[PDB]
RNA sequence: AGUUCGGCCAUCCUACGGCGGAAACUCCUUAACUCGUUCCGAAUUAGGAAGAGAAGCGCCGUCAGGCCCCGCCAGUACUGCGAUCGGAGACGUCGUGGGAACACGGGGUGCCGAACU
RNA sequence: GCCUGCCCCUCGCCCGCCCCCCAAACUCCGAAGGGCCGCGCCGCCCCGCCGCUGGCCUGGGCGGGGCGGGCGAAUGCGGGCG
RNA sequence: CGGAACGGCGUCGGCCGGUCCCGACA
RNA sequence: GCGGCGCGCCUGCUACACCGGACCGCAGGCGUCCCACGGCGGGCUCAGCGAGGACGGAGACCUCCCGCGGAGCAGAAGGGC
RNA sequence: AGCAGAGUGGCGCAGCGGAAGCGUGCUGGGCCCUCAACCCAGAGGUCGAUGGAUCGAAACCAUCCUCUGCUACCA
């Protein structure tokens, strides 16, 4: 049944991907990676908080999925599924194997997925507008308890997913140097065709 | 309606241009390598190629030797200087190859026995003093103590056709004295049984330009005038065509020494490259308009 | 106005695609050869499809490349199968267009049993002095943008020259 | 290694730069080669013929032989404890000349530069010695502008 | 049943205990592959004048 | 200035828009020949000189793309060598040496010989 | 909307700009780290020899004689062969 | 005090803010 | 034992940038086919975009245009052109 | 564990790169003096879902769900 997983916890083996090699694979749990009002403008939803991993593992995508929804849930009962877009950053690419039950021929056939993650990748990131703003913290903590090991919750300077900072942020509006691209902005890059 | 561009930064990136000459299409390098390469166990003693070039109104015939970072010209001959050896005009035709390939060989020969003054080049190798089309090889027939010059045809971009004006040239060259590789297949005259002498002679003599301007005379006159109004304006005559080569092959031979000739450089107006600030003086107000709209 | 700016038809290209049959290429090789006073050449199928019953390497189709005054000479009795009208869409963003009629009969062919009605597509290129430099052997360049045929421009010189309706 | 053909393991190796494939500069054949001249082997993967195995790769060597078309390499493989002069025949385009004697060379006329002098002007000659570098020296620096430079404070 | 396939521990260690041996010297004269002709050409060129040792 | 043969083979390329030809180069101009085309004087081969800067070409432009160089990135990431260093481990530090890359910001945009006019 | 109309809206489909996360069997870039080789004999003039080489009086080798010279990284240590 | 995710108003030490003599319905 | 054959050989990887590296490790091949699918010379440009042109559309043919190979080169795979 | 097959009308069972097909049910229409047969119509399908793959897939391919047959090395 899926195994224990600290069988396959830390990334003891070289990343092995679906490939034209690896065929069969299981197919991920998740496959909603974007969640909430993920249509959403850079000028709303201003502050960020990003749930960071400590440890060098493998989360498995039954644990991937188990985390977003528990996570969506909380944040759009307290709030609505419109203030906030949660993005899992971390995707399932590395696929674990099982030699069924000796050591001769023990090339394990796939037994499913697993995302290989390091110390301070971000792999729950929440965008929220001021509403949602206080529960966002208690909800990316429910998802902490569904992935293995020890990670933090932590604010974000930088405006929503962008990497301006808030202050960056607000000195470039202010002065017309930043062009909107929809959920994300960059700079006006003052180069290329005049025209 | 809404296309991929073939021209990605990409294709631009991953692009490799191919060398000058090549992307100028002015040199097939796979058929020069075989005409440079030489053994190694020759060392660097030269190796020298026959290059014959036809432009649209010239006959450029030069012998080369490579070296590591350039090509070294022993000796150049072109059509463009025949008016001074008695051919007015038919620069670029196969008569004036012939001629060309001549100097070509006179030119260097002389230019190689210039102080020798013993048993050299020119006096050892006087070639076929009467242009007769017929099979010469100046090595083979002799060849002891001094050896003739040995270059190889580099014909460039040019189809190996029979009666090519690139083959006269050399049997022009072979015919001065030089060892020029060749086997008359690709030349008038040719046949599976056996060369016809004549056959050359003829083209190389003019015969099919004379035939041609008489035959147009004969019928379409104002065809005639158009087609050939240098050939009337240097009262060249179609049967007198024969003769004036066959002086101007005595003249090449006589006196094939280069007369340097004088011209003036003039560069034309060419535009000025502008500075930085310039370039930026023109931005900064091109944005300003944009900004006045 | 420089004379070498001048556009005239470099070409037209008469091409029958009949099929498979090899009985129908060779009545149209025969009917191409009476249009243009010179042999036809036969184009062999890349691939083979059983829609349209050809298999790899059989001869399918029968094409001839006229120059010169024949070249519009023929244009002309097509251009008049379909009364001088063109579709507009049919100029090719190179400046090329073409027509395509149906039956060989309109362009004059005296009608006979052994070769049966063979439409063709005509194609006209229209080049323009110094377009050699992109076919020539030796310093082959690209023609320069300025120098080459506008869509617009081919339209121009063709209602000039047959008097087009599009 | 489950299989050793000539040209295993030779994928990046033998594989052509990335805007350097095609054919060779003619340079390659061009350059004129001496008997005992050093030699770089480097091999050229569009070039089939007289190809030097991957272990030659890398490898200086001194000219054994000058033929027609190819070149005799003397390069010397460590086989186990005894290095062993192994002769190899390379055609042009995988053989380049070396610099390794360079410095050598450079070095001697420079050598005898000095010493011409020091038979003439200058008659006292410099040591001619390469110095590995050597301890420094003394000197007085000006303080005057020194940056006053704390540990910063962590940020993250 | 099954023992080592392969080691290479010690080996190096083997070889360096007097090893690392320089080629000879002749070898590096050797006219072993050298040009056949460029031989004969040696031996003519030899074979006249002081260096000559044909009597 | 321009041609022919070259060297290294984008600071040389690509797109577009300009400009300029006295000569040169080219386009061009015709098939009696010579040669030529899966058909085709398109190319090519021969023979020219009625034209032409319109192109190719040579210069110049463009907050051009690419390419080149230098900063910064960043002493970062990684890593060689010592640690009875820390940590349950995962991994990380500290001494002692090495040290990228992507972005990003700026500036560039062929040069070399032989012959010849 | 209306006989209908593609007289028309909406997402998909194509194209561009972005953007999250990747690869033992992907690489434009590219370390640390390793590998191979060099670190003493020069330069000058003249002379011989060669079925080799070549337009040549060209080379390229193999020698000889003069003319000036000079031992030109650090450290440790006598090496080779049967 | 082999040992984890997780808990601890056990006890010392920090880090970053708010209320603070505008003494933290009157 | 059964079942495989790393029992002779080959490509990419494992393999930790010289070379060398182990496994009943990974993803695969070989025991043949071709007097042309060979040698050589000439000429040529490939896969395709895009736009055009009777039947003709997803799909066959014919044109230009731009095409760094995105095709092909007997078969595995990697180079190479 | 792992292995093979299937999943298609209400029941069956085909198809298999270009429809859904036949029987039964299932009504209707014939047919006769009436009935039985019989004949002929009419209708019945997320083709177990999904993703890919295509101009297009029930089909072909991956994932998965469900059933249904095959299964453990004496010492």
């Amino acid at each position: 049944g899926r195994r224990p997983a600290r069988c396959y916890r830390y990334q003891k083996n070289k990343p092995y991907p679906k490939s034209r090699f690896c065929r069969g694979v299981p197919d991920p749990k998740i496959r909603y990676f974007d969640l909430g009002n993920r249509r959403a403008k850079v000028n709303d939803f201003p502050y960020c908080f990003h749930l960071l991993s400590g440890e060098k593992e493998q989360v498995s995508s039954e644990a991937l999925e188990a985390c977003r929804i528990a996570c969506n849930k909380y944040i759009a009962k307290k709030a609505g599924k419109d203030s906030f877009h949660l993005r899992i950053r971390v995707h399932p690419f590395h696929v674990i194997r099982i030699n069924k039950m000796g050591m001769r021929g023990a090339w394990g056939k796939p037994q499913g997925t697993v995302a290989r993650v390091s110390i301070g990748q971000p792999l729950l990131s929440v965008r929220c507008r001021a509403s949602a703003k206080d529960y966002v913290k208690d909800a990316l903590r429910r998802a902490k308890f569904k992935i293995p090991g020890r990670q933090a919750i932590v604010e974000s300077r930088n405006w929503g997913f962008t990497e301006f900072t808030k202050e960056e942020y607000e000195d470039l509006r202010e002065r017309g140097e930043l062009q909107y691209d929809g959920n994300n902005a960059h700079r006006i890059s003052r180069k290329g065709p005049l025209n | 309606g809404w296309v991929k561009v073939q021209k990605t930064r990409s294709y631009f990136k991953r692009f490799q241009v191919q060398f000058r000459r090549r992307r100028e299409g002015k040199t097939d390098y796979q058929a020069r390598k075989a005409l440079i390469i030489q053994d190694k166990n020759k060392y660097a003693t030269p190796r020298y190629r026959f290059v014959v070039r036809r432009t649209n109104k010239d006959i450029i015939c030069q012998v080369t030797a490579a070296e590591l970072t350039k090509d070294r010209v022993v000796c150049a001959a072109y059509s463009h200087e025949l008016p001074r050896y008695g051919i007015p005009v038919g620069l670029t035709n196969y008569a004036a190859a012939y001629a060309t390939g001549l100097l070509c060989g006179r030119r260097l020969l002389e230019k190689l026995s210039v102080g020798i003054k013993e048993n050299a080049l020119a006096q050892l190798y006087p070639g076929l003093d009467k242009a007769t089309g017929e099979e010469y090889h100046p090595d083979e027939n002799e060849n002891e103590e001094v050896h003739a010059f040995k270059a190889f045809l580099d014909i460039g971009l040019a189809r190996a056709s029979t009666g090519a004006r690139v083959f006269a040239a050399m049997k022009g060259a072979v015919d001065a004295g030089l060892n020029i590789p060749h086997s008359m297949k690709r030349f008038p005259g040719y046949s599976k049984d056996g060369f016809d002498s004549s056959a050359l002679r003829d083209r190389i003599m003019g015969k099919h330009v004379g035939d041609y301007m008489a035959e147009l005379k004969a019928e379409d006159e104002e065809t005639y005038r158009k087609r050939f109004s240098k050939y009337i304006a240097a009262k060249v005559e179609p049967l007198r065509l024969e003769a004036m080569y066959t002086k101007a092959h005595a003249a090449i031979r006589a006196n094939p020494q280069a007369v340097k000739a004088k011209f003036e450089i003039k560069k034309p107006v060419r535009q000025a490259r502008l500075t930085l600030k310039e370039r930026k003086e023109r931005i900064d107000a091109k944005k300003l308009e944009a900004l006045k709209q | 106005e420089n004379p070498m700016r001048r556009i005239r038809i470099e070409k037209l290209v008469l091409n029958i695609c009949i099929g498979g049959e090899g009985d129908a290429l060779t009545k149209a090789a025969k009917v191409l050869q009476q249009l243009t006073d010179q042999e036809p050449t036969f184009s062999k199928s890349r691939l083979t499809i059983r829609g349209f019953g050809i298999r790899r390497g059989q001869k399918i189709s029968t094409h001839v490349t006229v120059r010169g005054e024949k070249a519009r000479e023929i244009i002309e009795r097509g251009l008049r199968v379909k009364n001088f009208e063109l579709p507009y869409s049919c100029f090719s963003t190179t400046g090329n267009f073409g027509f395509g009629i149906t039956e060989h009969i309109d362009l004059g062919i005296k009608y006979d049993p052994s070769m049966g009605i063979y439409g063709m597509d005509f194609y006209v290129v229209l080049s323009r002095p110094g377009f050699r430099v992109n076919k020539r052997r030796a310093q082959q360049q690209h023609v320069g943008a300025s120098h080459k045929i506008t869509p617009d421009e081919a339209r121009a010189w063709v209602e000039r020259e047959f008097e087009v309706v599009y | 290694t489950h299989s050793q053909g000539y040209r295993c393991k030779t994928r990046y190796c033998f594989a052509r730069k990335f805007r350097r494939h095609g054919m060779a500069n003619l340079t390659t054949y061009n350059r004129v080669y001496k008997l005992g001249q050093y030699v770089n082997i480097k091999v050229n993967g569009a070039y089939h013929k007289g190809m030097p195995h991957r272990y030659y790769n890398g490898r200086t060597g001194t000219i054994f032989n000058i033929g027609p078309r190819a070149l005799g390499v003397q390069i010397q493989k460590r086989v186990r404890g005894r290095i062993m002069l192994k002769r190899i025949n390379v055609r042009l385009e995988h053989v380049h000349p070396s610099d390794c004697r360079k410095n050598h060379l450079e070095r001697v006329a420079a050598n005898d530069a000095a010493r011409r002098l020091a038979k003439e002007t200058g008659q006292p000659v410099p040591c001619l010695k390469r110095q590995n570098a050597l301890p420094r020296a003394a000197h007085v620096v000006s303080i005057a502008s020194a940056i006053d430079i704390t540990p910063l404070k962590y940020d993250g | 049943a099954k023992l080592k396939n392969h080691t290479s521990k010690n080996q190096n260690r083997k070889d360096h205990r007097n090893g690392i041996k320089k080629p000879k010297k002749s070898a590096y004269t050797s006219h072993k592959g050298m040009c056949p002709k460029y031989l004969r050409n040696l031996r003519r060129s030899r074979a006249n004048d002081p260096r000559q040792s044909l009597r």
